[PDB]
RNA sequence: AAACUGCGAAUGGCUCAUUAAAUCAGUUAUGGUUCCUUUGGUCGCUCGUACUUGGAUAACUGUGGUAAUUCU
RNA sequence: UGGUGACUCUAGAUAACCUCGGGCCGAUCGCACGCCGGCGGCGACGACCCAUUCGAACGUCUGCCCUAUCAACUUUCGAUGGUAGUCGCCGUGCCUACCAUGGUGACCACGGGUGACGGGGAAUCAGGGUUCGAUUCCGGAGAGGGAGCCUGAGAAACGGCUACCACAUCCAAGGAAGGCAGCAGGCGCGCAAAUU
RNA sequence: CGCUACUACCGAUUGGAUGGUUUAGUGAGGCCCUCGGAUCGGCCCCGCCGGGGUGCCCUGGCGGAGCGCUGA
């Protein structure tokens, strides 16, 4: 193909948005952003499949047209804007808040948030480089660029960024005992707190978690995000608080669940 | 031994060796910096390469040549290029239907900078990925573990 | 051979149907943008140049 | 066009590749920039990206740098006298990277001069005009040419160099480009580096 | 409206002729490159008519040529 | 200063250079607005550069059908490597000059065939397997056949251009115009496939 | 060894056709380089009360009938 391609497929779009195979022939390509194709939801897969506020992306272009939804407290009018994880969406005509964060199936929740807790965010420190006559710059997994960062965060850390400012208020290093999620990978949407660190020079580290319920698990060290200091989350938790069920333990609480209700 | 065999003038680029010398510049020695660098996964600069004298911009120690990928292991099975041997990588190919294995082998032309005297045919050679370095090279011998028979 | 011609100073043009010869031996073998008296068009032509 | 592909090349065992795809943008040559010396003439060139090339057609003049003096002066471009890569080039005189070159020496001398009390040279030995002498003697203070003084110790030069300035010529290698870049730049040669191509342009004649 | 300007027209759609370590799949690399756009940062960091500079050219008016074109 | 397993990285210092076809450092636009005149909100647009967002490109490792009634191939005019360069967005025999005589092969090289685009996958199948995959997803290629380009971030683009080869349209013979392997539709081909 | 029919070979001679590959000669058209300079401007300059030397007299657009320089 001769230049950057426009389209996304349906059937080739990303597994995580839980669209159809029935309802047309393309999926919305997101547009280009702080977050990868494959890692991020669009706005009208968020606003129409997810919270069902409207029932065609013409009506998502309508509410996006009308400056309703901001994203990191900046309005987009972008219906495929790539939101993606970390990522607060307010929407002040209803008074809601959502944070983009997995569930252990790996897929994005719809995880309302207080409306003091959508004032910050976290983000993972993907470089540090000083530049231009020695400026210390941070790159996080949003792609924005933090100039003076504190000289003890380093690469693989979290740094609460305040959104309204955009400057780093708090930050944690990455060290054992901390909590994290899993943001790929097999077990992604998983909480824990990691254990150890196996380096492999010249190739990719695997972090090992544990859960809060004994259970065990790796990632590379691209897929921890380091969540909370300690075993304390810095940021309010899905209904599942990152521990995955086996299928045994959830059906069994869906017959409960069926039981109790009918 | 002279190492201006050449058309051009060889010498590391990064080495200036023509700074000033005066009465107190030089007091019996005209000394010659060596550039060499530690490559990284465990593997150590060979003495030659620090007390030596060759010009070779593909070798990874004294070169300019970044050790990145794939770190693999061959057999010496010709020298007869300059700074360049053929090693050859000996395998078992899987046969499913008659869950059975065949033998295959792959020849690959990989640089051996002048750090490497006494290599031999038969000898053992970890060599690095790096970026192409002819038509055919793209990997450089980073350790040399001499065949079974030294005495 | 017609002539399209145009008087730039009050904008205004017109076409002449000239077919005789003898009053376009003037402009043959002259490439564009040459200067040429147009004497050799009438006597009202006189003293213009185009 | 020129095409810098490799489906044209035989395969590394001998066989004969055959082309699965007709010529790509991104694998085009152009012509040589044979950067002749001769009054500035440099072409600007559209690489991919939307990028600029300096095609560079003709110069003469370069930024050279005397290294072990830490003296880069603008200065023009005599000749060129030897080229490690085909002979041709010098009797075309074709300017390319590590090309020696004969560059004027009159800005290095200048210099030289300024930063002065060396052993003598063409200062009084090939060239006794005046209006130069109040850059050399002056009429100096104490601080002063105590200082003067101070660089006259450990101000020497190699014979090679020396004879050089006393040609007005020197020999240089241009470490540039000029095909690429515009620019024809590079280094004075000095040291074992100077001996080593003064024999091989003795070894041409 | 027209026209100048900006952007897209390199996506999509079709087909399987070529193509036998080629393509392709898994893996890995670019510390060997380019990258419109989006997003974030940078954007008085330069010691040397400005309370806004110049020439055109379309659209339009008018005269046309060719049997003929989204010619001019 | 900071970073990597590893820089000839990043940042810093110095001496100079800085492309006629010449690099950025805003002579642009809307809405709301109030003083002797000053100040100023929120935007739109635009421009270097740094950030791999979308990519693309080029490399590593392993894997592909039949054939020996194909056993030696490459090396002239690059074949394998070395040195310097040219070109290129960059690594590179990519292309030059010089040098060395290399490189592949019975573990099947080289040549020939394929009614061969590759894969995800499909049919059948006790366990093994056999056969298929033009075909909606991913990747590649092409737009009658070749070739060469312009513009552009991105094309060797064909619902772009230029030429040649084949075919072919209109003409007042001067000239002009073309490319359905897009959707329909027609002819032809056929055992074989739909609505202008 | 005679009848009859279809394949296949060597094919007497090469009338046969969308054919490919090639030494040598020629070679359209782009691209690049070295030239060329139709033409179009801008400065200096003979100029015209719609022109700072103020007993108004003369920058800037021109009305300012050289090609000398210079740019495209």
């Amino acid at each position: 193909a001769r230049g950057p391609k426009k389209h996304l497929k349906r059937v080739a779009a990303p597994k995580h948005w839980m669209l159809d195979k029935l309802t047309g022939v393309f999926a919305p390509r997101p547009s280009t952003g702080p977050h990868k194709l494959r890692e991020c939801l669009p706005l009208i897969i968020f606003l129409r499949n997810r919270l069902k506020y409207a029932l065609t992306g013409d009506e998502v272009k309508k509410i996006c047209m009308q400056r309703f939804i901001k994203i990191d407290g900046k309005v987009r009018t972008d219906i495929t804007y790539p939101a993606g994880f970390m990522d607060v969406i307010s929407i002040d005509k209803t008074g809601e808040n959502f944070r983009l964060i997995y569930d252990t199936k790996g897929r994005f929740a719809v995880h309302r948030i207080t409306p003091e807790e959508a004032k910050y965010k976290l983000c993972k420190v993907r470089k540090i480089f000083v530049g231009t006559k020695g400026i210390p710059h941070l790159v996080t997994h949003d792609a924005r660029t933090i100039r003076y960062p504190d000289p003890l965060i380093k690469v693989n850390d979290t740094i609460q960024i305040d959104l309204e400012t955009g400057k780093i208020t708090d930050f944690i290093k990455f060290d054992t005992g901390n909590l994290c999620m899993v943001t790929g990978g097999a077990n992604l949407g998983r909480i824990g707190v990691i254990t150890n660190r196996e380096r492999h020079p010249g190739s990719f580290d695997v972090v090992h978690v544990k859960d809060a319920n004994g259970n065990s698990f790796a990632t590379r060290l691209s897929n921890i995000f380091v969540i909370g200091k300690g075993n304390k989350p810095w940021i309010s938790l899905p209904r599942g608080k990152g521990i995955r069920l086996t299928i045994a333990e959830e059906r069994d609480k869906r017959l409960a669940a069926k039981q109790s209700s009918g | 031994a002279d190492i201006q065999t050449e058309r051009a003038y060889q010498k590391q680029p990064t080495i200036f060796q023509n700074k000033k010398r005066v009465l107190l510049g030089e007091t019996g020695k005209e000394k010659l910096p060596r550039y060499y660098k530690n490559i990284g996964l465990g593997f150590k600069t060979p003495k030659e390469a620090i007390e030596g004298t060759y010009i070779d911009k593909k070798c990874p120690f004294t070169g300019n040549v970044s050790i990145r990928g794939r770190i693999l292991s061959g057999v010496v099975t010709k020298m007869k290029m300059q700074r360049t041997i053929v090693i050859r990588r000996d395998y078992l190919h899987y046969i499913r239907k008659y869950n059975r294995f065949e033998k295959r082998h792959k020849n690959m032309s990989v640089h051996l900078s002048p750090c490497f005297r006494d290599v031999q045919i038969g000898d053992i050679v970890t060599v690095g990925e790096c970026r192409p370095l002819s038509k055919t090279v793209r990997f450089n011998v980073l350790k040399v573990t001499k065949a079974a028979g030294t005495k | 051979m017609k002539l399209n011609i145009s008087f730039p100073a009050t904008g205004c043009q017109k076409l002449i149907e000239v077919d005789d010869e003898r009053k376009l031996r003037t402009f043959y073998e002259k490439r564009m943008a040459t200067e040429v008296a147009a004497d050799a068009l009438g006597e009202e032509w006189k003293g213009y140049v185009v | 066009g020129i095409s810098r592909d490799n489906w044209h090349k035989r395969r590394k065992t001998g066989g004969k590749r055959k082309p699965y795809h007709k010529k790509r943008k991104y694998e085009l040559g152009r012509p040589a920039a044979n950067t002749k010396i001769g009054p500035r003439r440099i072409h600007t060139v559209r690489v991919r990206g939307g990028n600029k090339k300096y095609r560079a057609l003709r110069l003469d003049v370069g930024n050279f740098s005397w290294g072990s003096e830490c003296c880069t002066r603008k200065t023009r471009i005599i000749d060129v006298v030897y080229n490690a890569s085909n002979n041709e080039l010098v009797r075309t005189k074709t300017l390319v990277k590590n090309c020696i070159v004969l560059i004027d020496s009159t800005p290095y001398r200048q210099w030289y001069e300024s930063h002065y009390a060396l052993p003598l040279g063409r200062k009084k030995g090939a060239k006794l005009t005046p209006e130069e002498e109040e850059i050399l003697n002056k009429k100096r203070s104490k601080k002063i040419q105590k200082k003067y003084d101070e660089r006259k110790k450990n101000a020497k030069i190699s014979s090679l160099l020396e004879e050089q300035f006393q040609q007005g010529k020197l020999l240089a290698c241009i470490a540039s480009r000029p095909g690429q870049c515009g620019r024809a730049d590079g280094y004075v040669l000095e040291g074992k580096e100077l001996e080593f191509y003064l024999r091989k342009i003795k070894a041409r004649k």
